[PDB]
């Protein structure tokens, strides 16, 4: 019990405080919403989560121990696709994707980006992409890494209507698999409310 | 035992005055017992007086950029915000020594040398050092978002004190290939060592009241809107 | 009680190298006032600042 | 994840930001021109000059390549790399750095040949400069990662990075124009060949560490 | 609208603290001070090399300053100022440039009395190279500016649009150190200034024509 | 007769033809939706309107002159925030909005800030601010400008509902007057479907 937990995070930036006094546990199968609006530190805590940034004061826990210490273990089981999407722009769509595969790639690849919706794009560069497009290649990834833990930051910043319904399809079947979704939108789900958990930044 | 919340500013400022007053004290009496009383050199006569001028703001060039270099590491491995801060409070003074010891140098070789730049060990390994000085402080004032500027900062300080005994060595080196050597090693006189460690010592006490005044500014700056200040 | 130089400004301030020795004294006395007084008026100056943004 | 897969990534990015990488080139060709048309029909100076001005022009190309080492990351994907891949980020820095150096510090040491014609030296003043050459720029890469992981952030491509990592360089250009000096008397290297492999050897293991530290500053 | 508030953008975004004006005045210290540790403390010698040297430093520091002029621009708000800004793009280009020339160009200007002295240069010296510095810095962004417009702009660039940056700028340091080392030959140097008068108006009446041109080319 | 009015415009990427004669004119007052999927041409569009962008065989007509024949007749009335927003992150909210003013008294420019949602974060760099209040600087230009004609390309990426609810709200009412607002969203607006004509990609 407790794949992820929360020890009491504190952020606090000049004269304003994020969030104060926050613990929550998640286990398997829990599909997590971050709740705010423009001012509140959901990508902070989200950052904070993943460890990229070290909390003021706190320690978040991975299976019952602290983020440095399990930091090669914990990656291996982590998904992070942030505002920016994290995809090098020159490259076409197919090695961007590539990279982030470890084994069968290039059989797998092509598959994957067939699911996103990019069937024919595979070759294109990424620059010459639409500014949806470009978020389908990062949200690629939903359909080839095996990580239990997927912390997504906007994945519907511009994808279609048909898209968005795609991507809450996947990350719904992600879940009874033993899947943690950590999710942060503006546009409402398209899922009963007892499926999402919602927690606020108090 | 070591708190240090903003009451480090009435620290600060309790040890301002009188270290002030005794290093204002010290610099007079030890540039009253040079410029004036103590001996001459017989070689380039009262051109040695530049002596209290000059060797204390070389010493403590590099005393500054030590301290620098132990208050980045301070900060650094037990992650201190203000151990950071300390950075940037000497790093202006150690770039104001190092320009003054570039100036009395230069203005102590023109008698000798004939011009106001000759390319020796002594000027160029305090010249390398004020491009570092220069280079953190253009660091530290580069960052919008502080808390970051101060661990940059101590990086690069720590990066720096790394290679400043390799580039100390170089260039004593490479003064050695190019002209064979220096002049010669500047000897020291007993009637006037006394003075010349008045000097060193009152610029110790300046350096400290110097830095102990930027600390509070800098620690106002950073926290210009805790309600602690509401003085 | 003993100076160096036997009499005022006629022997002092002038030893064969008054232009260089000087020099030096002006142009250490300069940067270090400066700094003294940059660092006095940043500080009440960032006083000033904390009163002005309490309207 | 694995260290080969991100050399290779970054070798393909690279060859595909052509124009930028070739800029270097030219402006080490064009200083290394130009002082020999500067100085007219005259050999003996050239001789004495010439290590000291091939030096400075590769100096002055490897402060030019490394705008890009980090610059078209923070963007879009500085992270994915520390907050992925298992692989520590030391690890990470290196495979960087070393795919760097295969487009940086490589091609002038290709050109070496070309240029020990061009400045009239001999077969033993061109060995002499291609070792210094390959003891060198890999330190120099070594020497940069820590200054463009610290200004990442700032998005100040120009003359702050070129004030940060240049005093750094300052012993190995010291040690290589006296090598190559030495090298124009004929008289045995082996002690200037030694102290760049030690540097080298120096600055290749802490260097990873420390563009780590700062990158991980950078990145809150 | 209102192209000097496009010129004081541009100077704003350069600089943001009274401290950081200082910047490139370092940067050409330390690049200056690159080549004596490499060729040596010899005060004659360096004479000779003073034209290369300083010209180094000024084409390095206008390299350098030229990235940032567009390519920063192109991810957020390069444009913005062909859609808006009703002022015709060529205006816009020279604000661009005059930006760049005083965050470049001024600096080693400011600093021409000090690094006179440094390398030795005397008065008449020092003369012609503030009036080679004042009639030719400038162009430097003006002819530079073309090239950079297509390279940091153009996708699927290949290396050919290298060749209008840095192999464009020959002419200007060719003549300019011919002028300086005429100048220290104590020659007549008004045959090589009149020259550099011409490339300035002709060049600065063309230029941000031909770079607005690139821009809408590029942009498309 | 009337304002812009693409005539039998033609524009296709890589082989396929995005769309292939678009002929419709804007008059006074309409507030149009240009719908498509997530890779038709939305933004080329855009672009193409703008005179950003030449049309590939076609040409698009400003009061009756092109836009390369007027350039200034245009460009004063006219008001374009693409996918990127065009603001100088390492400026402050207020010089960043101070250089797209009029003359900038600095008097209305905080009153827009405020206006737009954004009051508080007036003097924090840009850069600082969290993801859509980065858009919120960009989108705080439609209270100052007197442009009568908007090309607003996906204005609601990153805004929660509120600022949604308020952008809504004043494109709404800038378009009763006299405005002209031609939007690319794949939120659907909240407006009663009579008050937008949507025109498709053909
Ligand atoms: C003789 C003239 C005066 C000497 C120079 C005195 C400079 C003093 C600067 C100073 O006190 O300010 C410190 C300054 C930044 O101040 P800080 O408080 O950190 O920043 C404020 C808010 N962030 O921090 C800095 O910018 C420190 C700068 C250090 C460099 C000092 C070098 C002196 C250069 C003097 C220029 C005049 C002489 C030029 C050459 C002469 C020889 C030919
Ligand atoms: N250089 C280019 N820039 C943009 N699109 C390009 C380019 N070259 C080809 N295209 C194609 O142009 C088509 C339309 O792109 P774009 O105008 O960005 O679409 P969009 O529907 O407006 N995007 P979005 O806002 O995310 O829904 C896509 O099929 C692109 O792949
Ligand atoms: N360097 C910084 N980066 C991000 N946020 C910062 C920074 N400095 C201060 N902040 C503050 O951090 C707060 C929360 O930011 P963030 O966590 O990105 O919010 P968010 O709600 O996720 N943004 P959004 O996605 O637009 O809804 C904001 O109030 C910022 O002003
Ligand atoms: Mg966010
Ligand atoms: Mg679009």
């Amino acid at each position: 019990m407790g794949m992820l937990e929360a020890r009491e995070l504190l952020c606090e930036r000049d004269e304003r405080t994020l969030f104060s006094g926050l613990s929550f546990t998640l286990n398997a199968g829990e599909w997590v919403q971050i709740t705010g609006s423009n001012g509140a530190g959901k990508t902070t805590l989200l950052r904070l989560l993943t460890g990229l940034s070290r909390p003021d004061a706190g320690e978040v826990l991975w299976q019952g121990q602290p983020l440095h210490q399990v930091r090669d273990s914990y990656h291996q089981n982590l998904l992070w696709i942030g505002h920016q999407p994290g995809i090098k722009t020159r490259l076409t769509a197919l090695e961007n994707l590539h990279f982030y595969h470890r084994d069968g790639d290039t059989a797998q690849c092509l598959e994957a980006l067939a699911q996103a919706g990019l069937a024919g794009f595979e070759d294109i560069p990424v620059n010459q992409l639409s500014a949806g497009q470009q978020r389908r290649v990062a949200l690629a990834r939903l359909w080839l890494t095996r990580a239990t833990l997927w912390i997504l930051d906007e994945p519907f910043t511009a994808i279609d209507v048909n898209g968005v319904d795609r991507l809450t399809q996947r990350m719904a079947q992600h879940t009874e698999q033993g899947g943690i979704v950590i999710l942060t939108t503006h546009q409402p789900l398209n899922v009963a409310e007892s499926k999402i958990r919602r927690i606020s930044l108090t | 035992q070591l708190a240090i919340p903003p009451r480090l500013y009435q620290i600060c400022g309790w040890f301002i005055p009188w270290l002030a007053i005794a290093s204002v004290v010290v610099l007079t009496v030890g540039w009253i017992w040079g410029f004036g009383f103590a001996p001459a050199d017989y070689q380039q006569g009262n051109s040695y007086r530049i002596i209290y001028l000059h060797v204390p703001a070389a010493i403590w060039s590099m005393g500054i950029y030590a301290s620098m270099a132990v208050a980045a590491f301070i900060g650094l491995v037990w992650q201190m915000k203000m151990a950071n801060l300390a950075v940037a409070a000497m790093a202006p003074i150690g770039a104001v020594f190092t320009f003054i010891a570039l100036v009395t140098g230069s203005a102590w070789g023109k008698p000798m040398w004939g011009t106001w730049w000759v390319w020796d060990a002594r000027l160029t390994s305090e010249l390398v050092l004020l491009f570092l000085y220069v280079g953190v402080i253009a660091l530290w004032h580069a960052f919008d978002d502080r808390r970051l500027a101060g661990r940059a900062a101590g990086i690069l300080v720590l990066i720096g004190v790394v290679n400043l005994p390799i580039i100390h060595y170089s260039v004593e080196w490479w003064n050695t290939l190019h002209q064979g050597s220096t002049r010669m090693q500047q000897s020291i006189d007993p009637a006037m060592r006394s003075p010349l460690r008045w000097s060193i010592f009152g610029f110790l006490l300046l350096s400290a009241t110097l830095t102990l005044m930027r600390m509070r500014n800098l620690i106002l700056l950073m926290e210009k809107r805790r309600p602690w200040v509401s003085e | 009680m003993t100076p160096a130089f036997a009499s005022w400004n006629e022997f002092f301030a002038m030893g064969g190298y008054a232009f260089f020795v000087w020099l030096a004294v002006v142009m250490t006395v300069i940067p270090l006032v400066v700094l003294v007084v940059h660092s006095v008026m940043q500080h009440r100056a960032i006083l000033r600042g904390v009163a002005q943004q309490r309207a | 994840m694995m260290f080969w897969r991100i050399f290779r990534l970054e070798l393909r990015v690279a060859f595909r930001h052509s124009a930028e990488i070739a800029n270097p080139l030219w402006f080490f060709l064009i200083v290394i021109t130009l002082f020999p048309l500067s100085i007219g029909p005259e050999p003996q100076l050239l001789a004495r000059i010439a290590p000291g001005i091939i030096w400075v022009a590769a100096l002055l190309s490897s402060l030019l390549a490394l705008e890009r080492l980090f610059r078209d990351d923070l963007q879009d994907g500085s992270l994915e790399q520390l907050m992925l891949l298992p692989l520590p980020l030391p690890a990470v820095v290196l495979a960087k750095v070393m795919a760097h150096w295969m487009v940086t510090g490589l091609p002038l040491l290709i050109l070496s040949p070309l240029v020990a014609m061009l400045l009239g030296m001999d077969v033993y003043g061109w060995q002499v400069m291609a070792l210094t050459l390959l003891l060198g720029t890999p330190t120099l890469g070594f020497l940069g990662a820590p200054g463009v992981a610290l200004t990442v952030g700032l998005k100040r491509g120009g003359v702050l990075l070129s004030i940060l990592v240049l005093p750094l360089t300052i012993p190995l250009l010291i040690f290589a124009t006296a090598a190559m000096d030495a090298a124009s008397m004929h008289l045995p290297v082996d002690g200037y060949l030694a102290i760049l492999g030690a540097l080298l050897a120096g600055t290749a293991t802490l260097s990873p560490f420390a563009t780590a530290a700062a990158l991980r500053i950078s990145i809150q």
